[PDB]
């Protein structure tokens, strides 16, 4: 069902600093007010098509969800990205790895790396074989539903898997409300704060007052009739 | 075979498979205004 | 079998002549490609050598007078002769084919001057 | 006002990358199943590259071979081939033929470059060199960049050949043939692409500069990662995050 | 391309000593074959690219060189008394079929 | 296309990626032979 989910689902575009700028963008943006599927991690962990890029996002409280695996067949025919988070070290390999016939977590690599209250929020998406990961950290404190906010996500790591990714898959710990989302090619308005960061967003594409305000580059309309677009 | 119009644009074709002329009009399309007010005062619009 | 035979090796005499030849059965001269390889006594060996479908030639040669190859293309028999190869050449004359790899099979023949 | 002197920083990392271990090394992949390589953290020296280099072909897109020292590279990647020249003229880009269509497709918009020298005297084979493979059909032309390693038998006709060959029915591979006295234009090829984006990015091989030291409050001619300008250097309070 | 061949002249008191073959030549060479050969009677036998044995022979062989140099290495039993080595080049004409001697007693 | 005895396809007319698709009214082939160094020659605005 929908909700009120606002402005979820924005990510840094690209790498460049800007501030106290409104910055016009074409890119794959999660639609505004769009249905996101709603996950449960108690006593529902589907395969889910990545289409050209995916935004992650999850909430914990135990650490369930500590390394994210991709690709295509899942049967160490081609190679899979391996994330295993341990102690404090980060270990990334990239080998054909044999799987249980159900992963869980208790309570050939090419780039080998050795080392609710708080959402990590994560981007990845595969560019010509590049794996880009964006990541934001933040405070909540919402455990029932969806929660309501913005946050934008940073790119801090980039890894160089070479899997074409069109589906993913998540980690339940069997005896952790995760949330996906999925990007499409929208045009966007990010409005940076006098620190750099984006607080807001306009989807243009929402509905003729999402279409007003996009076509006058402001999040405040006067009073009047605009012509704005024409139906085809 | 092809006709024309006066922005030299095809007007019309004939079937290579059945002789016949068949004239090819542009798929339905207009304008969209919005009337609103200001978002200080409400979120409600009118489409016209 | 697969198979390569050393037919009428060349015999003892004081003409300075000698002739040899060399018969295959199991594959044809069509199909695959058949190398010819010398050895003087108290000598490693030496060597001519070419790659055909069919009547292709080719060589290198430290002498060439009267030398091409010669060849009897009904399978039977190729066939060698020179003036003076008895006193020059031929303790040993060897028969020999090649495929594409690893399908190497060597024949011997033993000439008496 | 003008400048009175230039400042050139570079970031302080020496290391040889090597070339050689692309360039140099012996028995590379087969057209199909292409590897790719990563580079990082080394001094670019091409100089090295212009004076040792026999390569009869050099052709680049959107850069220069002057202009080409005194750039820093976001990422580098290295692609080796083992082909037929009439092949060598069909890796430019927009073509038509069996390569762009099947194998490594390769987009207009790029700024690599790309080289090609003749191996003949290498990879030719008396009798053959058999172990370069090659994909003859397929039911739909590739994006660029993705490989295909697998074997459906082809069908040629409305019935089936259940897996076998048979009639209408091929296997889909065959087997490329060079040799003495080939013809020139057929004889093999290898050929070395390169490819990276030259801008917005922190970046790890350098060119051979030495840098200097830096004064500030006066109008200079700097020179960061490629980057010039005519300026004062401040101060600032500006708390870039580490990916800007 | 002309090949040029040594080898030693040597007296054993076991197996186990080991044993090392080399080739040189005059310019660079990329391919390669390797041949073993018994005295007193001359078949041929071949050991191939990649020096992968063909059928009928020990095990344990292994070839790797590199260039104007080519070594392959055995350790054991009957090469001892069996092995005669020749090195010949497939890259272009000539083949020149080079030449030498060995033994061991 | 399948052909890979052709060492060279120059095309000024039409994209080599359309004669799939495209369609002629009519095609003529000039059908000769020439000297190789003189097939630089065969070109608009060249001369020999
Ligand atoms: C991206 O990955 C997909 C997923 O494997 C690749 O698509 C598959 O291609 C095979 C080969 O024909 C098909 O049999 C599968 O049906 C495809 N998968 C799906 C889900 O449709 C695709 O080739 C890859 N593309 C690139 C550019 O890497
Ligand atoms: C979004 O999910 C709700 C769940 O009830 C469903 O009814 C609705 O059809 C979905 N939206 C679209 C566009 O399908
Ligand atoms: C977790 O511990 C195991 C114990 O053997 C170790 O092998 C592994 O490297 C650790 N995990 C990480 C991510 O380092
Ligand atoms: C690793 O890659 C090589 C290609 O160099 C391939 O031959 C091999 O099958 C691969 N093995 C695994 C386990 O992926
Ligand atoms: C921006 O950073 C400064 C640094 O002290 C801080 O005072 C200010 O509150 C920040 N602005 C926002 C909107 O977080
Ligand atoms: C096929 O072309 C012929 C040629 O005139 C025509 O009579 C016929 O209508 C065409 N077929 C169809 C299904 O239109
Ligand atoms: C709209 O509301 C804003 C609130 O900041 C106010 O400043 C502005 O004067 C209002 N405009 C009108 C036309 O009421
Ligand atoms: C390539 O390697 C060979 C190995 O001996 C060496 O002689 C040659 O100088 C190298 N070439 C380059 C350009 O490094």
């Amino acid at each position: 069902a929908y909700t009120n989910s606002f402005t979820r689902g924005v990510y840094y575009p690209d790498k460049v600093f800007r501030s106290s700028v409104l910055h016009s963008t074409q890119d794959l943006f999660l639609p505004f007010f769009s249905n996101v599927t709603w996950f449960h991690a108690i006593h529902d962990n589907p395969v889910l098509p990545f289409n050209d890029g995916v935004y992650f996002a999850s909430t914990e409280k135990s650490n369930i969800i500590r390394g994210w695996i991709f690709g295509t067949t899942l049967d160490s025919k081609t190679q899979s990205l391996l994330i295993v988070n341990n102690a404090t070290n980060v270990v990334i390999k990239v080998c054909e790895f044999q799987f249980c016939n159900d992963p869980f977590l208790g309570v050939n690599c090419t780039f080998e790396y050795v080392s609710f209250k708080n959402l990590r929020e994560f981007v990845f998406k595969n560019i010509d074989g590049y794996f880009k990961i964006y990541s934001k950290h933040t405070p909540i404190n919402l455990v029932r539903d969806l929660p309501q906010g913005f946050s934008a996500l940073e790119p801090l790591v980039d890894l160089p898997i070479g899997i074409n990714i069109t589906r993913f898959q998540t980690l339940l710990a069997l005896h952790a409300a995760y949330y996906v989302g999925y990007l499409q090619p929208r045009t966007f308005l990010l409005k940076y704060n006098e620190n750099g960061t984006i607080t807001d967003a306009v989807d243009c594409a929402l509905d003729p007052l999402s279409e007003t305000k996009c076509t006058l580059k402001s999040f405040t309309v006067e009073k009047g009739i605009y012509q704005t677009s024409n139906f085809r | 075979q092809f006709g024309r119009d006066i922005a030299d644009t095809t007007d019309a074709v004939r079937d290579p498979q059945t002789l016949e002329i068949l004239d090819i009009t542009p798929c339905s399309f207009g304008g969209v205004s919005v009337i609103t007010p200001g978002t200080n005062t409400s979120n409600q619009v009118a489409v016209l | 079998q697969v198979q390569l035979k050393e037919s009428g090796p060349g015999l003892v005499a004081p003409s300075q002549s000698l002739s040899i030849t060399c018969t295959v059965s199991g594959f044809s001269l069509t199909r695959y490609g058949v190398h010819w390889v010398r050895q003087p006594p108290g000598k490693g060996l030496e060597w001519l050598g070419v790659i055909w479908a069919d009547g292709s030639t080719y060589y290198n040669s430290a002498l060439m007078s009267r030398l091409s190859i010669s060849k009897d293309n009904s399978k039977s028999q190729v066939f060698l002769n020179m003036n003076s190869l008895q006193t020059d050449d031929t303790a040993k004359y060897y028969c020999a084919r090649d495929g594409r790899g690893y399908d190497d099979y060597w024949g011997q023949g033993t000439t008496l001057t | 006002v003008q400048p009175t002197e230039s400042i050139v920083r570079f970031p302080n990392i020496t290391n040889l990358c090597p070339f050689g271990e692309v360039f140099n090394a012996t028995r590379f992949a087969s057209v199909y199943a292409w590897n790719r390589k990563r580079i990082s953290n080394c001094v670019a020296d091409y100089s090295v590259l212009y004076n040792s280099a026999s390569f009869s072909t050099f052709k680049c897109y959107g850069v220069s071979p002057t202009k080409l020292n005194d750039l820093c590279f976001t990422n580098v990647y290295a692609d080796s081939f083992v082909i037929r020249g009439d092949e060598v003229r069909q890796i430019a880009p927009g073509q038509t033929g069996k390569i762009a269509d099947y194998n490594y497709k390769l987009p207009d918009d790029f700024t690599g470059c790309v080289i090609a020298w003749n191996s003949n005297n290498l990879d030719s084979k008396v009798g053959g060199n058999y172990n370069y493979l090659y994909r003859l059909f397929r039911k739909s032309n590739l994006k660029p960049f993705e490989r295909d390693i697998s074997t459906e038998i082809y069908q040629a006709g409305s019935t089936p050949c259940n897996g076998v060959e048979g009639f209408n029915c091929y296997f889909p591979l065959q087997s490329y043939g060079f040799q003495p006295t080939n013809g020139v234009g057929y004889q093999p090829y290898r050929v070395v692409v390169l490819s990276f984006e030259l801008l917005h990015a922190p970046a790890t091989v350098c060119g051979p500069k030495k840098s200097t030291n830096l004064v500030k409050n006066k109008c200079v001619n700097f020179n960061f990662n490629g980057l010039t300008g005519t300026g004062v250097l401040t101060e600032s309070n500006k708390k870039f995050l580490p990916f800007q | 391309q002309i090949v040029l061949t040594q080898s030693p002249a040597i007296m054993s008191a076991s197996p186990g000593e080991k044993v090392t073959m080399t080739c040189s030549a005059s310019s660079t060479v990329s391919f390669i074959y390797w041949y073993q050969q018994k005295p007193g009677s001359s078949p041929r036998l071949l050991i191939y690219d990649t020096s992968n044995p063909a059928s009928g022979v020990p095990v344990r062989f292994s070839g790797s060189g590199c260039g104007t140099s080519y070594y392959l290495t055995i350790s054991r039993m009957e090469a001892e008394d069996a092995a005669t080595y020749y090195c010949q080049q497939w890259n272009t004409y000539p083949l020149t079929f080079g030449a030498g001697t060995k033994l061991e007693l």
